């Protein structure tokens, strides 16, 4: 029989992956959830007891969570929209361009291969006045890192330049699928250079752009480096990954810093659920 | 629109010319058939007309203006691809509608045109099924639907009926020839089946190794083949041929002498002499001597051959034989023929249907 | 066509300029003497190589660079393979592609590392792989693997069905069909996963900073962060920039060779 | 063989590796000192210690704690108090020549939980060419800034304005010099507004911050300045005045010999040319250092930190490092013996002169070589004798974060409201309630 | 190997059956041809015999044992696909070699088979180019090499010569027939072209809507079609059919009268009487009344009609006509015919070659 043999092959074939994911990650997830139910503090590990759901209501009722959450959500949707719209454009010029493609393919992927600390300091010194090369282009005394909307705009730029190559590369690799004769068949059926993109290119690459959009969005929600180094926790713009770190690494409140991790996991799970259920062409389909 | 091709070419590195010096004009509403061997450049020619292949040299004109550099959308022509390329992601109704939506027609009028042409292509209703569900003989119809609806400056079609059954071939051929005349639309159609060519064509064009060999009406081609290649290519079974020596009154063949008809003998007197010649005769112009009337028997020549094999088609038989000495064998004998296998039979020929060719050049002598 | 050539020319210089100016700024922060690393000028003057020879004085950075090569390559080699097996399973086979497998694969990438790293520390205290390559490659692969399984599945699911019918009809065993039919057609997916996984390993921090402490396993992304300077409070900016201009070169050389494969 | 693992911050290794080598010769081979690196980030060193200490790591022996961590590591029982030492000697090498500020700084509930090894203090730095004398009070700094602003000179005051702990160190110094404090000495109560003197001190500290942030011609960036930007703001000559730690002097001289500063063009000097080594680091002869330093005293100078009240010396808040023995350690008597060795006067000298970290033992402030390396030594001695301290409490990291998040951005201060807001905010940290901001 | 299908089915959810109770044994070395309309279960059957599609109910057997659950590699039958499936990264050479490399044969011996089979197909020189460079007839021809190389347990082929020019088909068919005889190897072949069925077939299978209609030699389907659909199915032009009324010695036609052969009339007495007759004649069995010599005039019967259109192909005239009354019309007539355009014609029919059918059942009653 085929089916009896194919499940038997399939269980060999997934074996190392499900083992390596489960055996390492099941205990850390289980412990990170279980610590959330209790008054655990890393400074007195013997002086701890079960607290029930109290670690969730005490974060969920707090304006510090909502201010940080609103900022991380607003940064997420605005950055991902720009990075996707730009991502298509960068993938197309990285595909179609006649002029020695290896030059663009390297020069457009090198930003992703810059270290996240050097990238964040590069932008931080770039925007301080009298010391950053593009800060001097502003009117006198501008100092845009000092207040809320301009510093948020600077971190969106510092995010878009560094991660639009992720989506541009998955878009390129997905776009290399599309059979040239179906493009020719659109072109001689009178499709313009944009009219074929919206009606032939995109709907054929739909299951590949889901991957780019999904892993990119689930990463964007947990921003940390580009908003801790550059303008570290100032004028209310702390993303929720900073809110988590500040309640764990530099406060030792393990019983709450784990709850502030479970709630971003849940909120990111709702975004993940919506993306797979609205696309339908997802991996298990 | 008129279409004019002037010395157009396509060529490739191993350079090798896939199409070479091709030159022709096509009148408004004219139905051209293109014919030849596989790999001779036919699709390559349609790709040059469509603009999907860049011309390596020569000139292309439409309606009196040059189009060499103009993109396929701007050329405003409709094509059926050899592969019948069909999208995924779009069920058959909207798969057919696609070019009309790019033309931005009113949505109701698009839908009405789709559900008309669904009947005229025998596709059943507009079906709402994705192409993955459809047979090869169904997919080629869906591909026809895209081309049928638009009303272009010209139709290009690469073997558009090839995957259909024998009834749907003749019935869709009726649907095509109706609509092409109804729209008065200039047409290039490509096929390996010369039996389509001889009924669809206002003219027919035949090509070998990237070069045209003859152009005409189907009756022009069949009555007057310009070379041994085209004389062998057209008709079914193919023309019978024999090497022979010219005679001052005719031609001395391996089986006897045929006196050449005086007017054509005067043309052979006007012509330059080859050192050898080939005759070509239709297998259906070979007959049983007993089935001729006297008024054919006074012109016909007669000879005898051993009936080795036969095969039948009801109205006719393909008597199979063979003879001593080198070539340059079938006779297509009438319904009343009494042949049996292994018999010695008394044959005759319509001596008026001898075409003659230069044996060194392969060029036909009989064509004017 | 002179228009088509002009258009692609202006677009190419626009894209190269757009991408590289913030990298040219990092290079200028590397090359300026510390008297003028705060001067506000994009184009340097009075250039000095002193910041490179500062970070290269002693083996502490160069050993961290060698560690980053070893851990980076072994991560991409293994994670592409065990992610490849699993992806081919969910993409073509009948029953392993259960929505449970993609569900657990997402949960590894969906949950924050900030919580996970302390349970991981007290595991490697026990198992004995702490501050050594295996105890750092292992968590790397586990957190890389969701991207590899989900990406490669979304490419293997798209190789046309009659190629696999032809492989069945031509009598090939499924692993030989994968080797000679599937993987050569899916090569852009393979190469993309290898690049995305390598670049993920090549600049990770939260794990590497917690699971290392000595030259046996310290890696360039942390060895660039913990540089000394003239004070406890003064940022060693020219050393940070000089570190990035060294540590990016493998991330060029890897891409430059592999992008040759990405064509249709 | 016995080895003692001495854990210290990433940037100090070039001092403590050499001092550990010297001790490994001097101990007579019973045991050796092995130097270990923590991370560079201060709040990250805390976690790498806290993990090992919770994980019972037997390879953890002696630690260089930051000054403000003592109450945390003491309340956790992670630092064993010097009063538990098997020898009876660690508490006696502490005290007997140690500066009184740093000595008190280590204590929790008056027990010594640690032994001081390094200390540091802020000072006021000024352009001695632009004013006749340095100002003695914050109103006088505002006066010289306002004067220079009108006159068309440098108008900025260089300070620690950002939301980093340096803002708390500055605020706490103002609050302490105003005569208040953040907490009760037992850390159980928030005392900022419990009596009108404490409110008055608190609103005076807040009002001085408000004033120097908002004054005409202040730095537009002042909401985001730290030690790094404070230094360059004076080196580029945009500020006239700066408050900073003592590392600034050699950094200026190193910039001046490089020609980074326009008011002290020492790169033109034929004797100073070549005073920087192959890796661009200033390494002068005695005469090159004297030439550079003498030329600096024409134009640049140092003064005692300026007061909140007339003719009152400021109680400056200290920085430093404290040694402690870990309660996971397996060689406790030897670890206390290693600590007593690391604090000997010749290793304090090495730490000060070669290492650039100010001594904690009083006798070195009498050494002419120490007095050569630190010209300002008399002002340091004085300030270290009368020091303020950070509010040492087990929840300090929460208190400091929630307090710094209440002040910043410094332009939005309003003294009465912010004294209320701090009283409320710090009380939530003492109660242990809500998220840390 | 024998193949046996037994009540097999395949049905697709809307469920719609594409094959309905299909049942046949196929002998060792037998050359079956499947034929039918578009989209009527052909390829679905080849996918069930290949094991590329699972049967919904009923059974399939090979070599005397059941195979429904067994792997395609357990069956080891060669297949040529409707799509002409090819490997686009491999060259044509390693495409054709691929089953040999899967079989692990020695490199020199594999290359000798590739040479011998390139020559055996008469495909080309050993071109070694990527398949995406090829013309249409070339792709289909290359897709034969995979199947023809390996000398399998059986061949399945789906429209294997459809894209080629006729001058190649007449060769390639002959090579397939030689090889199938030489290897003595069970074959299924599938085609639109019923002229191939009447030259390849050991047996031919005609199917409509997934249901088999007749099984037999080409001559048996041609001369004894079991029902009206198969009676309309093969030869050219299509068989001509009329309503007619029973006569006490034969039939009264809408235009004439025929006395029937007594044995055929006795079959019309063994069968129950329908309310009307349907009658059929092949166009090739229709003749001029001028064609009746002394022998023919005794066996024939006659009537007259206007030619509605006349058309010619040299060897035959297609004489279109229309009678008064309804049909259930073309005559195919000799190259000796002197009929002109639109002429009034006296007509003759062989009274032995007529066929008769039940007007309610559709069954051939002349069938035996
Ligand atoms: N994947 C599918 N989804 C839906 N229906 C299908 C599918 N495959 C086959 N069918 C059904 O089977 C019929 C086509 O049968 P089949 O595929 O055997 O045609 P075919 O034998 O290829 O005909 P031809 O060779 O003349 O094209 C269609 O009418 C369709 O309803
Ligand atoms: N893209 C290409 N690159 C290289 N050579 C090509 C390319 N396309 C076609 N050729 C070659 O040039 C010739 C052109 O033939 P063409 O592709 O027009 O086939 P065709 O004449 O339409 O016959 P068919 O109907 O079988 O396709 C082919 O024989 C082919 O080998
Ligand atoms: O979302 C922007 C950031 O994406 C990357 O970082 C994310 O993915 C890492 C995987 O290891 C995580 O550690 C990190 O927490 C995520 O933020 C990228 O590396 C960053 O540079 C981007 O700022
Ligand atoms: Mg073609
Ligand atoms: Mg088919």
């Amino acid at each position: 029989d085929d089916k009896k043999s194919e499940r038997r092959l399939a269980f060999w074939l997934i074996a190392p992956a499900v083992l390596l994911m489960l055996a390492v990650t099941a205990y850390p997830i289980g412990y990170a959830v279980w610590l959330s139910l209790q008054r655990y503090n890393l400074a007195e590990p013997h002086d701890t007891e079960f607290i029930g759901l109290a670690n969730y209501v005490t974060v969920l009722t707090d304006g510090y969570w909502w201010t940080a959450f609103a900022v991380t959500l607003g940064i997420t949707v605005v950055s991902v929209a720009i990075e996707f719209a730009l991502g298509l454009a960068l993938a197309l010029v990285m595909h179609r361009t006649i002029f020695g493609k290896g030059a663009v393919r390297t020069a457009i992927l090198i930003p992703y291969g810059i270290v996240t600390v050097a990238a964040s300091y590069s932008w931080y010194y770039a925007w301080t006045p009298g010391t950053g090369y593009l800060a001097n282009l502003l009117p006198e005394g501008s100092a845009p890192l000092t207040d809320q909307l301009p510093s948020l705009a600077i971190v969106v730029l510092a995010e878009v330049w560094k991660t639009t190559p992720f989506m541009a590369l998955l878009l390129l690799a997905g776009l290399a699928l599309v059979p040239q004769d179906l493009l020719n068949a659109a072109q001689v059926d009178g499709a313009g250079p944009w009219k074929r993109l919206t009606k032939v290119i995109l709907p054929m690459i739909k299951p590949a752009i889901l991957v780019a959009l999904l892993f990119r969005t689930l990463d964007a929600f947990r921003i940390f480096d580009n908003i801790y180094i550059l303008t570290g926790g100032s004028n209310d713009t702390g993303s929720v990954s900073i809110l988590g770190y500040d309640n764990l690494f530099k406060a030792f409140n393990v019983g709450l810093g784990s709850a502030i991790s479970v709630l971003i996991f849940l909120s990111v799970a709702i975004i993940a659920f919506i993306y797979i259920k609205i696309f339908g062409a997802a991996a298990p389909g | 629109a008129e279409i004019v091709l002037d010395r157009v070419t396509k060529s490739y590195p191993d350079v090798r010319a896939a199409v070479k010096e091709f030159s022709m004009t096509i009148a408004d509403g004219e139905f051209i058939i293109l014919v030849g061997p596989s790999g001779c450049g036919k699709s390559t020619t349609l790709n040059m007309i469509a603009g999907l292949e860049e011309i390596t040299s020569g000139e292309l004109r439409i309606g009196g203006e040059r189009v060499n550099e103009k993109a396929p959308k701007d050329r405003d022509i409709a094509m059926v691809f050899q592969s019948y390329a069909l999208y995924p992601h779009m069920t058959v109704r909207q798969n057919i509608a696609f070019p009309l939506t790019l033309a931005k027609v009113p949505k109701a009028e698009i839908a009405a045109k789709v559900e008309e042409t669904a009947k005229i292509l025998d596709l059943s209703e507009l079906l709402d099924r994705k192409p993955g569900q459809l047979s090869g003989g169904q997919r080629q119809r869906v591909a026809m639907g895209r081309a049928i609806v638009r009303s272009p400056k010209a139709f290009l079609m690469d073997q558009p009926l090839s995957n259909l059954d024998a009834k749907l071939r003749v019935q869709m051929r009726a649907e095509i020839s109706r609509l092409q005349d109804r729209l008065g639309t200039t047409t290039v159609y490509v096929t390996h089946d010369q039996t389509e060519a001889m009924t669809l064509g206002d003219r027919v064009v035949v090509m070998l190794a990237g070069e045209v060999q003859q152009i005409g009406t189907p009756d022009e081609l069949y009555s007057s083949p310009a070379n041994l290649f085209v004389a062998g290519f057209i008709g079914s079974p193919a023309m019978n041929f024999f090497p022979a020596t010219r005679t001052d009154v005719g031609v001395r063949l391996p089986f006897g002498e045929v006196t050449l008809t005086p007017h054509m003998l005067d043309l052979l007197d006007k012509q330059a002499r080859p050192e050898n010649i080939i005759v070509g005769i239709r297998p259906e112009h070979i007959e049983d001597s007993a089935l001729l009337d006297g008024y054919a028997r006074i012109r016909a020549l007669t000879f005898s051959v051993r009936a080795d094999i036969v095969e039948s088609l009801g109205a006719d038989k393909y008597v199979h034989f063979t003879t001593e000495g080198a070539g340059a064998f079938i006779a297509r004998v009438s319904a009343d023929s009494r042949v049996r296998t292994g018999e010695q039979i008394e044959l005759a020929i319509d001596t008026t249907k001898l075409s003659i060719f230069d044996a060194a050049t392969g060029l036909n002598l009989t064509r004017d | 066509d002179a228009r088509r050539a002009t258009w692609w020319s202006v677009v190419n210089i626009l894209v190269i300029v757009y991408a590289l100016i913030p990298v040219l700024w990092i290079l200028s922060l590397s090359l300026k003497p510390t008297s003028s690393v705060k001067d506000g000028k994009l184009i340097p003057t009075e250039i000095t190589f002193a910041n490179y020879k500062a970070i290269f004085s002693g083996d502490a950075f160069t050993s961290a660079l060698f560690n980053s090569i070893g851990i980076g390559l072994i991560t991409t080699i293994i994670a592409v393979v065990i992610g490849g097996m699993a992806a081919y399973a969910v993409a073509r086979l009948q029953f392993p592609g259960k929505q449970l497998l993609i569900g657990v694969a997402l949960l590894i990438a969906m949950f924050p590392h900030i919580s996970l790293v302390t349970p991981i520390f007290n595991m490697w205290r026990g198992i004995g792989l702490f501050d050594t390559w295996p105890g750092l490659i292992i968590p790397y692969i586990t957190f890389a693997l969701p991207l590899a399984i989900y990406t490669l599945s979304a490419f293997f699911r798209e190789i046309p069905w009659d190629l696999e019918k032809a492989a069945k009809m031509d009598g090939a065993t499924p692993a030989q069909a994968f080797r000679k039919v599937i993987a050569p057609l899916a090569a852009p997916g393979i190469v993309t996963a290898a690049i995305l996984v390598f670049i993920f390993a090549w600049n990770d921090l939260l794990l590497a900073l917690s699971l290392t402490a000595t030259q046996r396993a310290i890696t360039a992304p942390v060895a660039i962060a913990n540089f000394t300077g003239s004070s406890q409070f003064e940022e060693p900016t020219g050393s940070i920039a000089a570190g990035a201009m060294v540590i990016t070169i493998p991330i060029i050389i890897f891409v430059l060779i592999f992008q040759r494969r990405i064509v249709a | 063989g016995i080895v003692i693992n001495y854990y210290t911050p990433a940037n100090e290794e070039a001092t403590f590796k050499a001092v550990a080598n010297r001790c490994n010769e001097q101990l007579g081979g019973r045991f050796q000192i092995a130097q270990r690196n923590l991370p560079k980030g201060a709040d990250d060193q805390r976690l790498q210690l806290a993990r090992r200490l919770t994980g019972n790591d037997k390879s953890l022996d002696v630690m260089a704690l930051d000054v403000v961590w003592t109450a945390e590591f003491a309340e956790a029982g992670w630092a064993v108090p010097l009063s538990e030492d098997p020898a009876g000697l660690a508490e006696a090498d502490a005290t007997e020549n140690t500066l009184p500020g740093p000595l008190e700084t280590a204590r929790w509930q008056d027990e010594l939980y640690a032994a001081p090894i390094t200390t540091n203090t802020q000072l006021l730095w000024y352009r001695a060419d632009l004013m006749p004398a340095p100002p003695t009070t914050w109103d006088g700094m505002l006066d010289e800034a306002n004067r220079l602003y009108r006159e068309g000179g440098p108008s900025w005051i260089a300070v620690q304005g950002k939301q980093y702990e340096g803002m708390v160190v500055w605020f706490n110094t103002l609050l302490q010099s105003a005569g208040g404090q953040v907490l009760s000495d037992d850390g159980q109560r928030v005392t900022l507004t419990d009596t009108p003197e404490h409110r008055a001190a608190t609103v005076k500290a807040l009002r001085i911050i408000k004033s120097v942030a908002t004054a005409p011609g202040a730095d537009p960036s002042i909401t985001q300045t730290d030690e790094n930007t404070a230094r360059l703001a004076l080196e580029q000559g945009k500020a006239a005045l700066e408050v900073n730690w003592p590392y600034v002097l050699p950094s200026l001289l190193e910039n001046a010999v490089k020609g980074g500063v326009s008011f002290l063009p020492l790169d033109g000097d034929p004797a100073l040319q070549g005073s920087i080594n192959d890796v661009g680091t200033f390494s002068p002869t005695d005469e090159q250092f004297d030439i550079a330093f003498d030329a600096s005293k024409k134009v640049f100078g140092f003064a005692p930190y300026p007061g909140v009240n007339p003719d009152e010396p400021a109680r400056v808040t200290l920085g430093g490092l404290n040694l402690a023995v870990a309660s996971t350690s397996q060689h406790k008597a030897e670890a206390f013996e290693a600590i007593r060795c690391l604090r000997n006067v010749e290793n304090q000298r090495y730490t000060s002169i070669e290492g650039g970290l100010p001594a904690v033992r009083t006798s070195l402030y009498d050494d002419p070589a120490f007095q050569k390396k630190y010209p300002q030594y008399e002002i340091i001695r004085q300030q270290l004798t009368n020091a303020a301290v950070r509010p040492a409490t087990p929840v300090y990291q929460a208190v400091s974060t929630r307090m710094s998040a209440t002040l910043a951005p410094i332009s939005d201060i309003d003294p009465e409201r912010t004294a209320d807001e701090l009283t409320e905010a710090v009380q939530k940290a003492i109660d242990g309630k809500g998220l840390i901001p």
